[PDB]
RNA sequence: AUUUUU
RNA sequence: AUUUUU
RNA sequence: AUUUUU
RNA sequence: AUUUUU
């Protein structure tokens, strides 16, 4: 038997950190202690909240339309500012532009949110431009997107990922931009997505009982195949 | 075949119910899903189980700390701006940093201030001095659901340390949460 | 298609034309010149759009990245009376 | 039987493709594979595996520490300087020289040094004065692979002490990597 | 049922060192905690780096030929010195030396590394001399090896380890150098490997358009049973 | 030497 | 004395 | 509530 | 990615 050695309780070595406390892996901090009077769990109400089941993934509010750098007024300066609300008019040659921009994801409420929590990510970005004319207006518009582009400048679209615009019932065109960078993942704030250019293709013809000139707006969100990957420090606060 | 719906015509006002999950497509392009690491960094459970800063607090005497627990509007934490109500664990870190002596730790949803003169079952967790406890407060609130906003959204904590000589020191606050429930998503904040 | 294929070439000649084989660079090798001397380098990819006389130089032109292999084929003549050794390498933005 | 090629006489304009592990002989030798130790010490995983020192910060202040990380031209981690690009794990070793105190210790592949500012999610553990912890640190970076030489090669580190009273001290860092993904091999380095 | 003792959390006695960081063995290391998210790993992506998979040996690349004691000019000294870039002369008489030294494995780039690496190691190593004449000059040369030699000095090589050079269209004979010392492991920077001699066998014959003298380049590499065992601290410092 | 516990 | 937990 | 991990 | 160990 087991008597040629007299019994002792186990010893082991401790590893590195005394008390080091890891509130970096998820892993670590669900297998902390519990204040509970028993460790216990509690049965959960979703319905208080109208709904069926909690939201586990956060991707998908990052996949909701959210308007790009809007403001109470249109844009004073012909569109070629940031301001995602800005106006159609029939003055506007039919080579003119409408809007011109750069686009960041902070431009976006919902993405701003993402900007400020995850450093990197990769994905298409959707950006729908909903112009607000009447069953009479008619006309077309292009809108095109240089990627990654930095210089703010109309330029001619025939080679950029565009769309062309023709007014009737569904006045709300999208825009995909499929992810492109030199690298796997990109920096959630850094480098622009890209040359945003919204220029008249067709003036906005109109009749006596309607508009000469629409309001248009401009929204913005992920696709299906975005994805957000480290969460870094903050570059603004919230209210 | 493609839909011209899913070519990029659509209307704005058929977009209810809230959360559809169309496609996009044109020629030369699909919706192409690559993932870089094992898994999510986006799902709630993940993301919110790494904690982050809250507060500091500085103690000279044996006095008690309350403070009403919220969540931030500062950090990665921030991304719970985006939801109306919450429900679940709530994983408190505590740093302790004093020379000699002890701290009690507790936490209650419970709003009378009374209830935790005490500190009778609040949960006085001891921490000894020099260091650091992740205590985990259970659902132990009043509400079925925490408004996500409130400047107490999260249970109040106390924090009433046992010195022993004329030893003085500062409390440092951070925390996460461990599997929780987010409802209702409401429309992204301001910036200051 | 043309099926009397007026023009003898495959259809996808247009296509592959900027993979096309091409004079990067053509230096002297100036004698006296001791070792470890860098005879001549080329700026690698850029070098391939070097001038509007390269059959890739177009596409090119309409596109920002880029993703492509190589085939160098470094040739140096001399005749048999002579001798000597030259280090062709590749050296990534690393090395360089 | 062997041909004149394994004996010797060879062309060294016929050695690409690289990688030509050709055996050489001659009458009374063959090449002889004897092992002392149960394993390798050449294999990338376990001589990198151990850490090498790498620099120290005499902190006095709770300011912040930011460190380019890089591959050292100066221990054994210099067999590094061979490659081209890594990629992999990171194991940071930290040494917390200090009498009463806490270090918060992140680390990330972001350039921008405003990210930092805040510590939310970059990995903040918590070593207690007089301590010392070893993180790894995951490829959290936004680059596919990491040229070896770069001032930065490897991600920043970042230390913010949390003192007490008017304690000071210094900060010793060396550190090593996982299970690294070299590739590319460069010409061998020169000396100064 | 063992209600006959109070249910208690087991108790363990904690071994010499209380926060012992281990940072010399790898099985130690490599178990260290995560400050990953969920402490997980990634995808790697050889392709960027043009390659099919990862680098797992060193010792491979003490595999790769590297000039001894490369210099921009040739031995101006009639080779006498550790230049590993010397002339093979017509003058030259049929015995006289055109490359004598002392050999050390800190005398080859790649090998130097692994010499300010491990302490110890041991196999065979190749020296490949590579002569670079016109297809019209002949001659031979025997070059020689005496293993662990120390005195600098020219001497018969009929009893070393020579190997007899016929100049024709693989002018690069190479020479092997068993593993030869008392020990079982040897110092990688402490005792020399040999004296290694490149004699003159059969003047450089050459003609009216042939050149009367040639280049020659020496390499050194490990042989396919190199090792190197323990990693020691470094004697110098590379940039 | 169920001379740790059953 | 499932008078640790199932 | 595979609402630690498979 | 038996890219902790067999």
């Amino acid at each position: 038997m087991s008597t040629k050695y007299k019994w002792t309780r186990t010893k082991i070595d401790i590893a590195e950190g005394p008390g080091s406390m890891n509130m970096a892996n998820v892993l670590c901090t669900t297998g902390a202690q519990s204040v509970a009077l028993v460790g216990e769990r509690a049965f959960y109400d979703p319905r208080t909240a109208g709904s069926k089941s909690r939201f586990d993934d956060l991707v998908k509010i990052a996949q909701l339309f959210s308007v790009m750098a809007d403001s109470t007024t249109p844009s004073e300066n012909h569109g070629v500012d940031a301001k995602g609300y800005f106006k159609w008019s029939a003055t506007t040659a039919p080579q003119s532009i409408v809007h011109r921009n750069i686009v960041y994801l902070r431009l976006f409420p919902n993405l701003n949110v993402f900007v400020n929590s995850y450093s990197y990510f990769r994905g298409s970005l959707v950006l729908r431009l909903s112009v607000y004319a009447s069953t009479f207006n008619r006309g077309r518009l292009r809108m095109g997107f240089f990627p990654n582009a930095t210089t703010d400048s109309t330029s001619t679209l025939d080679n950029a990922i565009y769309t062309i615009c023709d007014i009737g019932s569904d006045n709300s065109f999208e825009i995909t931009i499929p992810y492109s960078f030199s690298t796997w993942m990109r920096k959630t704030n850094g480098h622009p997505i890209g040359l945003f250019q919204i220029e008249v293709l067709n003036r906005l013809t109109y009749n006596s009982s309607s508009p000469s000139e629409v309001y248009c707006i401009v929204q913005g969100k992920m696709g299906q195949d975005a994805r957000f990957f480290c969460p870094t420090g903050s570059v603004v606060t919230f209210q | 075949t493609m839909s011209p719906n899913e070519l990029g015509l659509t209307s704005a006002q058929d977009d209810g119910p809230l959360g559809q999950e169309k496609p996009n497509y044109f020629l030369n392009f699909r919706s192409m899903n690559v993932d870089i690491f094992t898994v999510s960094h986006t799902k709630v459970d993940n993301l919110f189980g790494r904690a982050w800063f809250f507060m500091e607090h500085t103690f000279t005497n044996e006095g008690q700390w309350r403070v009403p627990l919220e969540f931030p509007k500062q950090g990665h934490g921030s991304l719970s701006l985006l939801f109306a109500y919450f429900t679940g664990e709530l994983n408190i870190h505590v740093l302790f940093l004093s020379e000699r002596g002890f701290l009690r730790v507790a936490h209650t949803y419970d709003t009378s201030n009374d209830r935790v003169n005490f500190l009778s079952s609040n949960g006085v967790i001891t921490v000894p001095a020099g260091e650091q406890m992740t205590l985990s407060a259970p659902y132990y609130s009043n509400k079925p659901l925490r408004t996500v906003r409130d400047n107490n959204s999260l249970g109040y904590l106390m924090c009433k340390p046992f010195l022993t000589g004329t030893s003085t020191g500062k409390i440092e606050v951070y925390l996460s949460l461990r599997c929780p429930n987010f409802f209702f998503p409401l429309p992204a904040p301001k910036v200051t | 298609v043309d099926n009397f294929h007026s023009m003898a070439y495959d259809i996808t000649t247009g296509d592959k034309n900027p993979s096309k084989l091409v004079r990067l660079e053509t230096h002297e090798w100036t004698p006296s010149w001791a070792r470890g001397y860098q005879i001549t380098h080329v700026e690698l990819p850029k070098v391939f759009w070097d001038h509007q006389d390269k059959p890739a130089y177009g596409q090119s032109r309409y596109f920002a990245a880029v993703r492509c292999g190589f085939h160098f084929q470094v040739q140096v003549n001399v005749n048999q009376g002579t001798a000597g050794s030259a280090l062709v390498v590749y050296e990534p933005k690393p090395v360089v």
